[PDB]
């Protein structure tokens, strides 16, 4: 229920870890 | 936790075929299923992530598809070097568990073994134990009997197989049989001989030699 | 470039512990989940483990949980698994590897892209014994090779020539021995013509024993 943190730029939400970690560019 | 189920357990299918490998997981797991590909003892090769998309470098001829439970890897044409163990792992809800695995071995044309024997060094003998080891080399399919005669007398659990990898060329196998004796069983007998029998062999193929040449 | 490089692996008694490091370079590990996966002799592949290091949260899989802790250091950018309470079931080749991750509508779209070298962890009270390397001599194509009997624990490595001799060789896997001990061939094939003119020696090196044999086969 609790909406989860937003993640910054560079950063993207990684529901396996329930946290923002670093996202790089999808191809 | 989840379960990921892969289908087959095992397969064999010929170079230049389209290979189809299936993996379901218990619950919804969107997209998030990797696929990943594993030489023997070394680390696994990550092929393809969020069930669809390549990693960057991956042979084109590897695809994935699939969303929620149903998930597909599949080999547009088969090439020798693809044998391995491949494994879908689902990470939307951890823990993230793999599947059992797939098997991949390359299915080829019959091919009889080169046999060769080796009596025990005179190094080892003075240890008190002798070795006596039979070799196939570059066969296929692999099935294969190797069996022991000293003296003509068939031996009955004191011999232990172990076998390479395919091919990454020509999908062949080799095997070692090793037969171990005392010292002064081995100095008792004097015709050591293995018989092979094998597909590609129209009849079993005999290497045998005499102690004290 | 991306880079893991291990450490730590080795023999144990079973109830014993040991700490694999999985140093770091190319990325910082705070911003990634690193990973550790396993494989136990003939056995599928299993997840263990997993840290993300900037906060030092985890995970577990339930046969490790209780006995094994993951955790990181960020200022070393290196990973750790500290392992007690040791059981055969343990025994295997440890990898750490990074989740990477891309983004696709706000989430992580990823999947383990970067592996260590792997390191085997052998838990057992027998004691490291360095093997011995018998030939199997020889005698178109003449079949000759080498034999590395009664050692523990794995492994052993076998190199023809100082690294010059590599077509045609097979290095078989390792069997246990019911005395408790591995051994294993290998072999090669060659030109029957060279038999009496090259010679032909196996390097056999077995690191837990720090033993290094070079062994001759010639015909006899």
């Amino acid at each position: 229920a609790p909406a989860p943190t937003p993640c910054n730029p560079a950063e993207c939400f990684d529901p396996l870890v329930r946290h923002c970690v670093a996202c790089g560019l999808l191809r | 936790d989840i379960q990921m189920t892969q289908s087959p357990s095992s397969l064999s299918a010929s170079v230049g075929d389209r290979v189809t490998i299936t993996c379901r997981a218990s619950q919804d797991v969107s997209t998030a299923v990797a696929w990943y590909q594993q030489k023997p003892g070394k680390a696994p090769k990550l092929l393809i992530y969020s069930a669809s998309f390549l990693y960057s470098g991956v042979p084109s001829r590897f695809s994935g598809s699939g969303s929620g439970t149903d998930f597909t890897l599949t080999i547009s044409s088969l090439q020798p070097e693809d044998f391995a163990t491949y494994y879908c792992q689902q990470s939307q809800i951890s823990p993230p568990t793999f599947g059992q695995g797939t098997k991949v071995e390359i299915k080829r044309t019959v091919a009889a073994p080169s046999v060769f024997i080796f009596p025990p060094s005179d190094e080892q003998l003075k240890s008190g134990t002798a070795s006596v080891v039979c070799l196939l080399n570059n066969f296929y399919p692999r099935e294969a009997k190797v069996q022991w005669k000293v003296d003509n007398a068939l031996q009955s659990g004191n011999s232990q197989e172990s076998v390479t990898e395919q091919d990454s060329k020509d999908s062949t196998y080799s095997l070692s049989s090793t037969l171990t004796l005392s010292k002064a069983d081995y100095e008792k007998h004097k015709v050591y001989a293995c018989e092979v029998t094998h597909q590609g062999l129209s009849s079993p193929v005999t290497k045998s030699f005499n102690r004290g040449e | 470039e991306v880079q893991l490089v291990e450490s730590g692996g080795g023999l144990v008694q079973p109830g014993g512990s040991l700490r694999l490091s999985c140093a770091a370079s190319g990325f910082t590990i705070s911003s990634s989940s690193i990973h550790w996966v396993r494989q136990a002799p003939g056995k599928g592949l299993e997840w263990v483990a997993w840290v993300l290091p900037s906060v030092g949260f985890t995970d577990y899989a339930d046969s490790v949980k209780g006995r094994f802790t993951i955790s990181a250091d960020t200022s070393k950018n290196t990973a750790y698994l500290q392992m007690n309470s040791l059981r055969a079931e343990d025994t295997a080749v440890y990898y750490c590897a990074r989740r990477v991750c891309y983004n696709r509508l706000g989430v992580c779209a990823g999947g383990m892209d970067y592996w260590g070298q792997g390191t085997l962890v052998t838990v057992s009270s027998a004691s490291t014994k360095g093997p011995s390397v018998f030939p199997l001599a020889p005698s178109g194509t003449a079949a000759l090779g080498c034999l590395v009997k009664d050692y523990f624990p794995e492994p052993v490595t076998v190199s023809w020539n100082s690294g010059a001799l590599t077509s045609g060789v097979h290095t078989f896997p390792a069997v246990l021995q019911s005395s408790g001990l591995y051994s294993l061939s290998s072999v090669v094939t060659v030109p029957s013509s060279s038999l009496g003119t090259q010679t032909y020696i196996c390097n056999v090196n077995h690191k837990p024993s720090n033993t290094k044999v070079d062994k001759k086969v010639e015909p006899k």
